[PDB]
C-alpha cells in the first residue's frame, strides 16, 4: 500500500485535517492554566456510568518525563501510539546529548510526529490534540504548550481544547489575567476547578487535576482533595 | 486501474469517525453475550454460546473460553477467525515477557499491547479491523484480581461488572442492581446465571449452552486455580441455583 | 505496479461482512458430502461428479488425504479445494513433523489451516476460498473427533453433520438416525442410506467415494518387521467393498 | 491570422470599423484589422501563466 | 471524463486524451524557435517575468560546453529533464572519453516518457524541449515533443504562436542553411524570427535570450548588455 | 466548496487545462497565509511577518514566523506552517551539507533551488527521485539572503517548484493590497531605515488589530551583522517614530 | 606529537605541537592541532591525523545543527557524546581517535571531555593524549596549582610541551597556544620551539645537561 | 592471490610565491626497473587556476583525477556558473580520499593555485584524509631528496646574519617567479643523480593570474 | 467499464483494450514486408511533413543484433520501447548460448513481453505492430507481431492505414511469383507498392527507405539499401504511378 489516504482539496485544506479537527472537538475537555511557579492540567473524566474500575485504568494524564505531562482530547485509542513515540525520544536525548528534554524540544517533536500522518502516504492524520505542559531542568519557568492534529504547536499563557471549550476560553479571558496568574499554587487548582464546573457539572467526581511544581514532583490529586477544593468554591459562589 | 478501486476505508468520516470500527460494534451483538463479574475471592466468567444444535458436539468446544497463560483467560465474541489470531499474539508476547524478565506479565501490560495491535489496523494500511471483544480475568500481585473490556477500536477501560455482545444495555443495568463491592464467589456465581437467565436470546438457559469458568483463590499458599469447568460440573451449579 | 494490498473484505454496513456471506451460498450450489461420527471408527462419503459421462472418476479425489489417520472431504468448489489441501498438508509437516518429528492431532491440523482461511479474509489480493471441509480425523488421546471448518475461518466439533447443497433435509435425516453408540459397520450403512436421499445418481461404488478413519491396518504399514508403530487408521475404500454393502441396504 | 474560422474572420471585419469609428474616421485603415485580431478572437489571451 | 482522466487507459479512437492535453504544454507555453545553419547553432528563447518587480526566469539551461537545452512549458519538469541529460552526458564523458552523441540522447529522452505512460500513478512530462549541440557531424537541433517524438530538423519552433514562427522559416529557409562562418547573421534571423512570434511583448535587453554553439565556440549563454548588439 | 472539478482523480493527471490541477491548488493555500512582507534593498533586506494573535490568552510574542536557516539566509514562512516544520530543517541541512563539502557560504540561489526540489517530489513512485510525498507542500517561502558574489538577493519559492527572484513582494492574504503600494513606493535608491519604514507601512494596511509589537516582528540579514531578529523593544521604537510623521500631516 | 589542556581559573588553555611524522622520516612541520569545532569548542588532533580531523569537521556540522534547532548553542557534554556513539560503531572496524574536546559554557562552566577511540568517554580536568604524553605529565602535576592567574597559566603551556620536545622524538616543530574563554578562543600564535628553547634556558637556568 | 597496490614512482613538488605559484613534477613512469614510458604528464590543469597531480601509485592516481574534474562540472551547473576557488576544492578532494578507507587511495596527493588575495596557495593532502596548507611541500619518492634543500633556500631554516654568530636570525627574502624556477630546476638535477626513479623529463607548470603556461627542460635520458 | 480495460473480460470473449490497440496501429503509415527465397526486404513510408525537416536522418527500421531487421508502426515513441526491450533479450541470449539468436526464438521473446501488458491493471497493452526478420542459419523467416501478441510466419505481411493496397498487391506478387523471387528483384518491387499505398495517404509528400537482410546479398547482415541502388527503386515505381 504506497495509495494516499490524503487527497489534496482545492479549498486550500486537506479534508482529513478538517474531520480530525471535529474528531477533537468531540473528545472530554482539558483546560490548562499555568502559575507563577507551578503548572495546572485539569481534566474532565466521565465517570457517569457506574462499576468503572478506576483504580488500575490510567488517568487522561500521562507523564512522558519526570518532569512533563501530556494530557489529549480527540480519539483514546488513537492517542496511545503517541505517547509510546514520545517516551522513547524522551531517553534518546539523555542517550546521545545528555541531560532530560526541554519542554520545546519535546513538543517539536510531537508537532512532528502529528505532522508526518498527513504528509505521508498510507495513512491518515491523527485526530488528537495535546496540550504538553512542564518544566524545563535547572529551571522554574513553567512552560505550557499545545500541538494540535495540524501539526502545529503553540505556546499559551492558558488555553483549553476538547468538548465546549469555547465557553470555559471565555470565562479564562475574564478570570484569569495575562499579567498576573494567581501565586498560591492552591489558588490555581481552585481557579481550575471553578472554571471546570461551567461544562462538567454534575457533582465532584468527574473532575480529576494533575498538579506539577519543578525539581521532578508530578502527583495526582485524588478525588478526596477534590471534593474540599470543590466545596469552597461552592460556599464562596 | 488499482487507485480506481481501491476502497479507502480508513479515511475520517464528516463526523471524525471511523464507519468500520461502528460497523464492527454493530455485528459482535449478533454473536453470543458474555459477561465478566468481578467477586472480591475470584472473577466469574460466563458466556452464553452462540451456537446450539442437538447434533453439535459441544463439549471439546472452548469456543468462547481460551487460555492466553495460566492467570489470563479470556473472553471471546464476535468473528472467531479474527479472534484466534490474536489468541496466538497473545501467548507469543506473554512467553516474550517471561523469557526476557523471568517473571509473569502483569494483567496491564498484556491488555495494552492487544489494544495497540488493533489500533494499527484502523490506523493506517487499509485493512479492515479485527472485530473481536475480549474480556480478560487476570490475577496479578500488583493490583490483584483484575477485570478489562477491549473493543475493536483498541482501547481498554476497567470494570467491576462488564457485559459483551448482545444486549449490552440490558445486562448492565441488571448488573448494577445485584452487584455488591465484596461477594463470595458462589454468589457471583448465581448472579453470572441469574443475568444470562434474563437477557439469553432463547427462552431457555441449559448448561451444554454455557461455557463459564472461574479462577479462585481456593489455592492454598496465595495461588490462583484456573478452572474451565466440564459441561457435567455446569449442570450440578445450574440446578444448585435453581434455574433448571 | 500493483496496489491490491487494501482489504477487499470489509465490514458491511448492516454488519456481517458480505464476501464471507456470498461464499456461503456458494457451498450449498456444490456437491452433498457428509460424515458420521462412530464410536470405533469415522466415515465420511460424498459423491463424485464429472462435465461428461467418458470423463473418468478415479484420477479425481473429493477425499484426499492429509496424514496417514486424517483425511478431509469437501462441498463447495473443486479448484479451491484442490490447492488448500497441499497448504494443509505442506503446514502440517513444517510446523509439526520437523519440530515434534510426527503428525499432528486432528485439533491441532484443524486449527492451522483456520489461519490460511483467515488470511483469505483479511487484507488484499484474496477473496474467500469457497469450501466447507470436513476435518474428521483419530488421534490417540481425545480419540476419534469430526471437524467442521467454515468459509469464515472458525471450526466447530459435531458430532454428526453434512455440508453441500442438500444440507437442510440430511441433517435432518441424521437427527433421528444418530445414536449414543453406533459402530462402524452399522455408520457405514447409515452413510450410504442418508447419501442415497441426497442422490438420484446411478449408486455404484465407482460414483460413490468412501473412506472410513476406522481403525488402524498394519497392511498398508508398508513395512513389517516394526511391531512398535502400526498402519494407516484412514483406508480409503475403493470400488468393491462398497458394491457389498450396496447390496446388505 | 493562423487558424481562424471564417466566423472570426468575419469577426476582424466587421471589428475594425468599430475601431474606425471611435477615432473617428470614415475610411477604414489597416492598421485596424490587425487590432481587431486582439479584441475579438475566441478566446481571451493565453490565460494567466506561472510557469507556463 | 470518459476515458480522459487516465494515463493507462484505451480509448475508442486510439489516441489517447492525456496526450492531447499534453499537447497543451506546449500550446500554453513560450515561443522559442531554434534555428541552425551547418556551422552554427542558435536557440532565442523568450523569458518571461512575472511582473515589474520581479526578474525573468531563464528558458535555456546549460547541458555541457557543447550542449543545451531551452524549455516550454512547465518549470517543475524541466528541471528533472536537464539533470538526466547532463549524468548521461558526463557518462560518456568518463566511460568512453567521448562528447554524447546529439541523434542518441533523443532516444534515452524518449524512453523515460515512455515509462511513465506505461505504468498507473506516472504521468506525461509537460515540457517540449529544443536541443542543439556540435559534435562531430556538425551543427544539430532535436526537437523533443511530450509524446516523446525526436526529429532532426533545420530549425523549427514550440510555444504559443508556433505557427507564426514556422511560416516564418519556410520563408527565410534557403537564406540561412547558405550562411556559414558568420555567426551574427544567423543570430539576427533568430531576432527577427520570435518577432513575428510576439503579441506586443517587445524584446528588451533583459527578455530576449541568445545562446549559441559553433565549430569553435563553446556553449555560451548571452544576456545583459551582451543581447543589445543583437537587438 | 463542490466548485466543478472535471479531473483530480490522480494527484498528477490532466486535465484539459495543459497543467495539473493540484499545484494551482497549493498556491490557493498562501491567500489563506497570514501576511509576510519584504522590501529587498541594495543595502539589506527586511523580513517582517505579522506574528498574529488568536487570543489575549495566546502568547504571541513567544510565537514566530522568523526561521533562521543560517547566519547569512533568512528565510519567512507564510501557507500552511505544518509543510514549513519539514522542509525548514532540510533547508538548514543542505546549508551545512555545502559548508562540510566546500567550506563556504551557500548562494541564495542554490539555497532557493533546493527546497524547490524538495517541493517537486510529490507522486505514487516515477521519474529518478523516489516519491516519499503523495500531496503537495501548500507553503510558500521569501528565502532572503546575502552572499558576496552577487550581493542581496530575495527569492520567493513557491510550492510549484519555481523561483523568482525579487525586489520586494509580499504574499499572503492581503496580498493583493500589498502589491499595489510596492509597485508606486518601491525603487532601488531606497535606504535602510526608509525601506524599514515601508515594512510598516505596509504593515499598517494589512493589519486586522492595530500596529505594535505584540502582533508585528521585524527581522533583517544584513551584510556586516548576519541575521538578526530584531527584539520587541527596538521594534517599538521604529513604530512610534512612524506614528510621528504621519502626525506631521 | 603531544596534546595537551588543562583547566584553570580564566578558562583552559591548550597547547599543541605541530610535528606529524611518517615513518623515521618527518612529513611537516607546520601542521595545525587544532580543529575550531565552533568559534566556542576546540577539538585538539592526536591519534590517526586523518581520522581525527574528518570526523571534528562534521562534528562542527552537527554542532551548527544542535544551534539552530534549539536556538541554543550546543552544550560541551552532548557534542562529545556525539563523537562517543560515532566511533564506538568503528570499534574493530580498525580506526583511531584521540581528542580533547575542550569548552566554556556559560551554564556549565569550562569542561573537558576525553573521547577515546573504544568509545570510553572520560570527564577530567587534565589529559594527555600522545606519543609524549609520559614527558609531559610530570612537569605538567608538579608545576600545577587550581588557583592560577592567566600569565603563569599561559607560560604553562609551553613549558610542559617544551619537555615533551626535548626528549621525545616526534615532538618539535612549532608550538600553538590558544586560551578559550567563555566568549570563544583567542589564538596566541606560533613559537618555534627551538627558539622558545634559548629563552627559557636563560631565564629558568634549565638544560644544564645541554651543553653550552 | 591478488595484492592491488604497487609503487609506479615519480616525484612532485609544490612552491608557493607572492603572486605565484608552481607546481611541477616529472614525466618518467616506471615499474619497478624497466621504464615503461619516457612521457607521459602527472600535472594536469582542472579549470580555473587549479592544477593537480596525484603522484605515486598511477591508477589511483588516475581515479582521483577522474572524480574531481567531475565535480569541476557538478559545481559549475546547480551554482549556474560558479568560479570554484582554492578553499572550496581542498575540501572536495579530502571527501574523495576518505569515504574510501576500507579500500584507500595509495597516492600523496597536492594541489597548488592561487587564492584570493593574489598569492600562492598549496595544500598537500595525505593518503587517507585530511591536509594542511604549506608553502613549500614535495611528495613522491624522491620527496625526502628536495624537501630539505628547498627549506634551505625558502624559508632559510636555520641560517643567520654573517658574522654575527647565532646573535641575529637571517630575513626571509621575496619570492620571483624567474627565482623559482631556477630552484626547480637545480633541484631535479641533485634528484636524478641520486635517485633512480626521477628520469626524463621535468614539467614546470608555472600558475599565475594572467594563465597556466607549461614549461618542457630535458633531464637525463637515464 | 467493463469495456475500459486489460484486466477485465467481458461475456463477448472481447476484451474491449486490446482492440482499441489495432485503431492505433492503423493510424501509422504503411510498412510492408515482402519474404523473398534469400531474405527479407522491408520498406517504410516515411512522411515528410515539412520542408524544414532535414532529410533522410531518421531511421523507422531499427537493427536488432546484426541480423533481425525491425519496423513498427503505430505509435512512434511506444515502438521504440517495444524495439529496446527486444535487443535486451537478443543480447541475454548471445551471451548465454554464445551464437547469435534465432528468429523462432526472437518471435518467443518479444510475442511474451506485449502479452504481459494484458495481465496487470497497472499496465497498458502496447499499440504497435511489428514486421521482423532476417538470417538465421535455419533460413530466413518473417514474423509480424499483432498489439494483442498474436503472430504468424508470412510471406508477406503488412499493417499500416495502406494496409488495404498493399496486400491485394502482395497476392499478385505471390500469384506473379509462386516459386518466389529474387531479393534484388524485390528492391524494385518494394517501391512499387509503397507507392501505391500513398494514393490512401495523399494529403502529404514521403520519402521511401528500403533496407534488406538477404544471404546472398550483404552476407545475413540488416543493411540499408542506399545511394544509386535506392534511387533505381524509386525512379521505377515513380514511371509505372504516372
Amino acid at each position: 500500500y504506497d495509495r494516499a489516504l490524503s487527497i489534496f482539496s482545492p479549498d486550500g485544506h486537506i479534508f482529513q485535517v478538517e474531520y480530525a479537527l471535529e474528531a477533537v472537538k468531540r473528545g472530554t475537555c482539558a483546560v490548562g492554566v499555568k502559575g507563577k511557579n507551578c503548572v495546572v492540567l485539569g481534566c474532565e473524566r466521565r465517570s457517569t456510568l457506574k462499576l468503572q474500575d478506576t483504580r488500575i485504568t490510567p488517568s487522561k494524564v500521562s507523564k512522558i518525563d519526570s518532569h512533563v505531562v501530556l494530557s489529549f482530547s480527540g480519539l483514546n485509542a488513537d492517542s496511545r501510539i503517541l505517547i509510546e513515540k514520545a517516551r522513547v525520544e524522551a531517553q534518546s536525548h539523555r542517550l546521545t546529548l545528555e541531560d532530560p528534554v526541554t519542554v520545546e524540544y519535546l513538543t517539536r517533536y510531537v508537532a512532528g510526529v502529528q505532522q508526518r500522518y498527513t504528509q505521508s502516504g498510507g495513512v491518515r492524520p491523527f485526530g488528537v490534540s495535546t496540550l504538553i505542559a512542564g518544566f524545563d531542568p535547572r529551571d522554574d519557568e513553567p512552560k505550557l504548550y499545545q500541538t494540535e492534529p495540524s501539526g502545529i504547536y503553540s505556546s499559551w499563557s492558558a488555553q483549553t481544547i476538547g468538548r465546549n471549550s469555547k465557553t470555559v476560553r471565555e470565562f479564562l479571558e475574564k478570570n484569569y489575567d495575562r499579567k498576573e496568574p494567581p501565586a498560591t499554587v492552591e489558588e490555581c487548582v481552585k481557579l481550575t476547578v471553578r472554571s471546570l464546573l461551567e461544562v462538567v457539572q454534575t457533582g465532584a467526581k468527574n473532575i480529576e487535576i494533575t498538579v506539577v511544581k519543578p525539581d521532578s514532583d508530578i502527583v495526582a490529586l485524588s478525588s478526596e482533595e477534590i471534593n474540599q477544593y470543590v466545596t469552597q468554591i461552592e460556599q464562596e459562589k | 486501474g488499482s487507485r480506481r478501486y481501491d476502497s479507502r476505508t480508513t479515511i475520517f468520516s464528516p463526523e471524525g469517525r471511523l464507519y468500520q470500527v461502528e460497523y464492527a460494534l454493530e455485528s459482535i451483538s449478533h454473536a453470543g453475550t458474555a459477561i465478566g463479574i468481578m467477586a472480591s475471592d475470584g472473577i466469574v466468567l460466563a458466556a452464553e454460546r452462540k451456537v446450539t444444535s442437538t447434533l453439535l458436539e459441544q463439549d471439546t468446544s472452548t469456543e468462547k473460553l481460551y487460555k492466553l497463560n495460566d492467570k489470563i483467560a479470556v473472553a471471546v465474541a464476535g468473528l472467531t477467525a479474527d479472534a484466534e489470531i490474536l489468541i496466538n499474539t497473545a501467548r507469543i508476547h506473554a512467553q516474550n515477557y517471561l523469557k526476557t524478565y523471568n517473571e509473569d506479565i502483569p494483567v496491564e501490560i498484556l491488555v495494552r499491547r492487544l489494544s495497540d495491535i488493533k489500533q494499527g489496523y484502523t490506523q493506517h494500511g487499509g485493512l479492515r479491523p479485527f472485530g473481536v471483544s475480549f474480556i480478560y480475568a487476570g490475577y496479578d500481585d500488583r493490583y490483584g484480581y483484575q477485570l478489562y473490556t477491549s473493543n475493536p477500536s483498541g482501547n481498554y477501560t476497567g470494570w467491576k461488572a462488564i457485559s459483551v455482545g448482545a444486549n449490552t444495555s440490558a445486562a448492565q443495568t441488571l448488573l448494577q442492581m445485584d452487584y455488591k463491592d465484596d461477594m463470595k464467589v458462589d454468589d457471583a456465581i448465581e448472579l453470572a446465571l441469574k443475568t444470562l437467565s434474563k437477557t439469553t436470546d432463547s427462552s431457555a438457559l441449559t448448561y451444554d449452552r454455557l461455557e463459564f469458568a472461574t479462577i479462585r483463590k481456593g489455592a492454598n499458599d496465595g495461588e490462583v486455580y484456573q478452572k474451565i469447568f466440564k459441561p457435567q460440573e455446569i449442570k450440578d451449579i445450574l440446578v444448585k441455583t435453581g434455574i433448571t | 505496479t500493483d496496489r491490491y494490498s487494501f482489504s477487499l473484505t470489509t465490514f458491511s454496513p448492516s454488519g456481517k461482512l458480505g464476501q464471507i456471506d456470498y461464499a456461503l451460498t456458494a457451498v450449498k450450489q456444490g456437491v452433498t458430502s457428509l460424515g458420521i461420527k462412530a464410536t470405533n471408527g469415522v466415515v465420511i462419503a460424498t459423491e463424485k461428479k464429472s462435465s461428461s459421462p467418458l470423463a473418468m472418476s478415479e484420477t479425481l479425489s473429493k477425499v484426499s488425504l492429509l496424514t496417514p489417520d486424517i483425511g478431509a472431504v469437501y462441498s463447495g468448489m473443486g479448484p479451491d479445494y484442490r490447492v488448500l489441501v497441499d497448504k494443509s498438508r505442506k503446514v502440517a509437516h513444517t510446523s509439526y513433523k520437523r519440530i515434534y518429528g510426527e503428525y499432528p492431532p486432528t485439533k491441532l491440523l484443524v486449527s492451522e489451516v483456520a489461519k490460511i482461511m483467515q488470511e483469505a479474509t483479511q487484507s488484499g489480493g484474496v477473496r474467500p476460498f469457497g469450501v466447507s471441509l470436513l476435518i474428521a480425523g483419530h488421534d490417540e488421546f481425545n480419540g476419534f473427533s469430526l471437524y467442521q471448518v467454515d468459509p469464515s475461518g472458525s471450526y466447530f466439533p459435531w458430532k454428526a453433520t453434512a455440508i453441500g447443497k442438500g444440507s437442510v433435509a440430511a441433517k435432518t435425516f441424521l437427527e433421528k438416525r444418530w445414536n449414543d453408540e453406533l459402530e462402524l459397520e452399522d455408520a457405514i450403512h447409515i452413510a450410504l442410506l442418508t447419501l442415497k436421499e441426497s442422490v438420484e445418481g446411478e449408486f455404484n461404488g465407482d460414483t460413490i467415494e468412501l473412506a472410513i478413519i476406522g481403525d488402524e491396518n498394519p497392511d498398508l504399514l508398508g513395512y513389517t518387521g516394526i511391531p512398535t508403530d502400526k498402519g494407516p487408521r484412514f483406508r480409503k475404500l475403493t470400488s468393491q467393498e462398497i458394491n457389498d454393502r450396496l447390496e446388505a441396504l | 491570422t493562423d487558424e481562424f474560422n471564417g466566423a472570426q474572420l468575419k469577426a476582424v471585419t466587421v471589428e475594425a470599423g468599430m475601431i474606425a469609428l471611435r477615432n473617428g474616421q470614415s475610411s477604414v485603415k489597416h492598421e485596424d484589422f490587425v487590432e481587431g485580431i486582439s479584441e475579438v478572437q475566441a478566446r481571451k489571451s493565453k490565460s494567466v501563466s506561472f510557469y507556463a | 471524463n470518459n476515458y480522459d482522466g487516465d494515463t493507462v487507459t484505451f480509448s475508442p479512437t486510439g489516441r489517447l486524451f492525456q496526450v492531447e492535453y499534453a499537447l497543451e504544454a506546449i500550446k500554453q507555453g513560450s515561443v522559442t524557435v531554434g534555428l541552425r545553419s551547418n556551422t552554427h547553432a542558435v536557440l532565442v528563447a523568450l523569458k518571461r517575468n512575472a511582473d515589474e518587480l520581479s526578474s525573468y526566469q531563464k528558458k535555456i539551461i546549460k547541458c555541457d560546453e557543447h550542449m543545451g537545452l531551452s524549455l516550454a512549458g512547465l518549470a517543475p519538469d524541466a528541471r528533472v529533464l536537464s539533470n538526466y541529460l547532463r549524468q548521461q552526458c558526463n557518462y560518456s564523458s568518463l566511460v568512453f572519453n567521448r562528447k554524447l552523441a546529439v541523434e542518441r540522447a533523443g532516444h534515452l529522452l524518449c524512453d523515460k516518457a515512455q515509462k511513465n505512460t506505461q505504468s498507473y500513478g506516472g504521468r506525461p512530462y509537460g515540457v517540449g524541449l529544443l536541443i542543439i549541440g556540435y559534435d562531430k557531424s556538425g551543427a544539430h537541433l532535436l526537437e523533443f515533443q511530450p509524446s516523446g517524438n525526436v526529429t532532426e530538423l533545420y530549425g523549427t519552433a514550440i510555444g504559443a504562436r508556433s505557427q507564426g514562427a514556422k511560416t516564418y522559416l519556410e520563408r527565410t529557409l534557403d537564406t540561412f542553411i547558405k550562411i556559414d562562418g558568420n555567426p551574427d547573421e544567423l543570430i539576427k534571423a533568430g531576432v527577427e524570427a520570435i518577432s513575428q512570434s510576439l503579441r506586443d511583448e517587445s524584446l528588451t535587453v533583459d527578455n530576449l535570450s541568445i545562446a549559441i554553439v559553433g565549430k569553435d565556440t563553446p556553449f555560451t549563454i548571452y544576456d545583459g548588455e551582451a543581447v543589445a548588439k543583437y537587438i | 466548496f463542490l466548485t466543478r472539478s472535471e479531473y483530480d482523480r490522480g494527484v498528477s493527471t490532466f486535465s484539459p487545462e495543459g497543467r495539473l490541477f493540484q499545484v494551482e491548488y497549493s498556491l490557493e493555500a498562501i491567500k489563506l497565509g497570514s501576511t509576510a512582507i519584504g522590501i529587498a534593498t541594495k543595502e539589506g533586506v527586511v523580513l517582517g511577518v505579522e506574528k498574529r494573535a488568536t487570543s489575549p490568552l495566546l502568547e504571541s510574542d513567544s510565537i514566530e514566523k522568523i526561521v533562521e536557516i543560517d547566519r547569512h539566509i533568512g528565510c519567512a514562512m507564510s501557507g500552511l506552517t505544518a509543510d514549513a516544520r519539514s522542509m525548514i530543517e532540510h533547508a538548514r541541512t543542505a546549508a551545512v551539507t555545502h559548508n562540510l563539502y566546500y567550506d563556504e557560504d551557500i548562494n541564495v540561489e542554490s539555497l532557493t533551488q533546493s527546497v524547490c526540489d524538495l517541493a517537486l517530489r510529490f507522486g505514487e513512485g516515477a521519474s529518478g527521485e523516489e516519491r516519499l510525498m503523495s500531496r503537495p507542500f501548500g507553503v510558500a517561502l521569501l528565502i532572503a539572503g546575502h552572499d558576496a558574489d552577487d550581493g542581496y538577493q530575495l527569492f520567493h519559492a513557491e510550492p510549484s517548484g519555481t523561483f523568482y527572484r525579487y525586489n520586494a513582494k509580499a504574499i499572503g492574504s492581503g496580498s493583493e493590497g500589498a502589491q499595489a503600494e510596492l509597485l508606486n513606493e518601491w525603487h532601488s535608491s531606497l535606504t535602510l531605515k526608509e525601506a524599514e519604514l515601508l515594512v510598516l507601512k505596509i504593515l499598517k494596511q494589512v493589519m486586522e488589530e492595530k500596529l505594535d509589537e505584540n502582533n508585528a516582528q521585524l527581522s533583517c540579514i544584513t551584510k556586516q551583522d548576519g541575521f538578526k531578529i530584531y527584539d520587541n523593544e527596538k521594534t517599538a521604537e521604529l513604530i512610534k517614530e512612524l506614528k510621528e510623521k504621519e502626525a506631521a500631516e | 606529537t603531544t596534546t595537551l589542556a588543562f583547566r584553570f581559573q580564566g578558562g583552559i588553555i591548550v597547547a599543541v605541537d605541530s610535528r606529524a611524522t611518517a615513518g623515521n622520516w618527518v612529513a611537516s612541520q607546520t601542521v595545525k592541532k587544532v580543529i575550531e569545532i565552533n568559534p566556542f569548542l576546540l577539538g585538539t588532533m592526536a591519534g590517526g591525523a586523518a581520522d581525527c580531523q574528518f570526523w571534528e569537521t562534521w562534528l562542527g556540522s552537527q554542532c551548527r545543527l544542535h544551534e539552530l534547532r534549539e536556538k541554543e548553542r550546543i552544550s560541551v557534554a552532548a557534542a562529545s557524546k556525539i563523537l562517543s556513539n560515532l566511533v564506538y560503531q568503528y570499534k574493530g572496524a580498525g580506526l583511531s581517535m584521540g581528542t580533547m574536546i575542550c569548552g566554556y559554557t556559560r551554564k556549565e562552566g569550562p569542561t573537558i571531555y576525553y573521547v577515546d577511540s573504544d568509545g570510553t568517554r572520560l570527564k577530567g580536568d587534565i589529559f594527555c593524549v600522545g606519543s609524549g604524553q609520559t614527558f609531559a605529565y610530570g612537569v605538567l602535576d608538579s608545576n600545577y596549582k587550581w588557583d592560577l592567574s592567566v600569565e603563569d597559566a599561559l607560560y604553562l603551556g609551553k613549558r610542559s610541551i617544551l619537555a615533551a620536545a626535548h626528549r621525545d622524538a616526534y615532538s618539535g616543530g612549532s608550538v600553538n597556544l590558544y586560551h578559550v574563554t567563555e566568549d570563544g578562543w583567542i589564538y596566541h600564535g606560533n613559537h618555534d620551539v627551538g627558539e622558545l628553547f634559548w629563552k627559557v634556558k636563560e631565564e629558568e637556568g634549565s638544560f644544564n645537561n645541554v651543553i653550552g | 592471490q591478488f595484492n592491488p597496490y604497487g609503487d609506479n614512482g615519480g616525484t612532485i613538488l609544490g612552491i608557493a610565491g607572492e603572486d605565484f605559484a608552481v607546481l611541477a613534477g616529472d614525466t618518467r613512469n616506471i615499474t619497478d626497473y624497466s621504464i615503461n614510458s619516457r612521457y607521459e604528464p602527472k600535472v594536469f590543469d582542472c579549470g580555473d587556476n587549479i592544477v593537480m597531480s596525484a603522484n605515486g601509485f598511477a591508477a589511483d592516481g588516475d581515479a582521483l583525477v577522474k572524480r574531481f574534474k567531475n565535480s569541476v562540472k557538478w559545481y559549475h551547473f546547480d551554482h549556474n556558473d560558479k568560479k570554484l576557488s582554492i578553499n572550496s576544492a581542498a575540501r572536495n578532494i579530502q571527501h574523495l580520499l576518505y569515504g574510501k578507507r576500507f579500500f584507500p587511495y595509495y597516492v600523496h596527493t597536492i594541489i597548488a593555485g592561487l587564492d584570493e588575495d593574489g598569492k600562492g596557495a598549496v595544500y598537500s593532502f595525505d593518503p587517507v584524509g585530511s591536509y594542511e596548507r604549506e608553502q613549500c611541500r614535495a611528495g613522491g619518492a624522491a620527496a625526502s631528496l628536495i624537501m630539505p634543500f628547498l627549506d634551505n633556500q625558502v624559508n632559510f631554516k636555520n641560517q643567520y646574519e654573517p658574522g654575527t654568530n647565532g646573535k641575529v636570525k637571517k630575513p626571509l627574502k621575496y619570492l620571483s617567479v624567474e627565482e623559482v624556477i631556477k630552484l626547480v630546476r637545480d633541484s631535479f638535477t641533485s634528484a636524478t643523480e641520486r635517485h633512480i626513479q626521477v628520469g626524463d623529463g621535468l614539467e614546470i607548470l608555472i600558475v599565475t593570474k594572467d594563465g597556466v603556461r607549461k614549461e618542457f627542460y630535458e633531464l637525463k635520458r637515464d | 467499464g467493463y469495456d475500459l480495460s486489460n484486466s477485465v473480460f467481458s461475456p463477448d470473449g472481447r476484451n474491449f483494450q486490446v482492440e482499441y490497440a489495432v485503431k492505433a496501429v492503423e493510424n501509422g503509415t504503411t510498412s510492408i514486408g515482402i519474404k523473398c527465397n534469400d531474405g527479407v526486404v522491408f520498406a517504410v513510408e516515411k512522411l515528410i511533413t515539412s520542408k524544414l525537416l532535414v532529410p533522410q536522418k531518421n531511421v523507422k527500421i531499427q537493427v536488432v543484433d546484426r541480423h533481425i531487421g525491425c519496423v513498427y508502426s503505430g505509435l512512434i515513441p511506444d515502438g521504440r520501447h517495444l524495439v529496446n526491450r527486444g535487443r535486451e533479450e537478443a543480447a541475454s541470449f548471445k551471451k548465454l548460448y554464445k551464437t547469435p539468436i534465432p528468429i523462432p526464438a526472437f518471435a518467443d521473446r518479444l510475442g511474451q513481453y506485449v502479452q504481459a501488458h494484458t495481465l496487470y491493471n497497472s499496465v497498458r497493452p502496447f499499440g504497435v505492430s511489428t514486421i521482423f526478420g532476417g538470417v538465421d542459419k535455419n533460413g530466413a523467416h518473417l514474423y509480424m507481431l499483432e498489439p494483442s501478441g498474436s503472430y504468424w510466419g508470412y510471406k508477406g505481411a503488412a499493417t499500416g492505414k495502406g494496409r488495404q493496397s498493399a496486400k491485394a498487391e502482395l497476392e499478385k506478387l505471390v500469384d506473379h511469383h509462386p516459386e518466389g523471387l529474387s531479393a534484388r528483384e524485390a528492391v524494385k518491387q518494394a517501391a512499387k507498392i509503397i507507392y501505391l499505398a500513398h494514393e490512401d495517404n495523399k494529403e502529404k509528400d514521403f520519402e521511401l527507405e528500403i533496407s534488406w537482410c538477404s544471404l546472398s546479398e550483404t552476407n545475413g547482415l540488416h543493411k540499408f539499401v542506399k545511394g544509386d541502388l535506392l534511387q533505381e527503386a524509386i525512379d521505377f515505381a515513380q514511371k509505372e504511378i504516372n
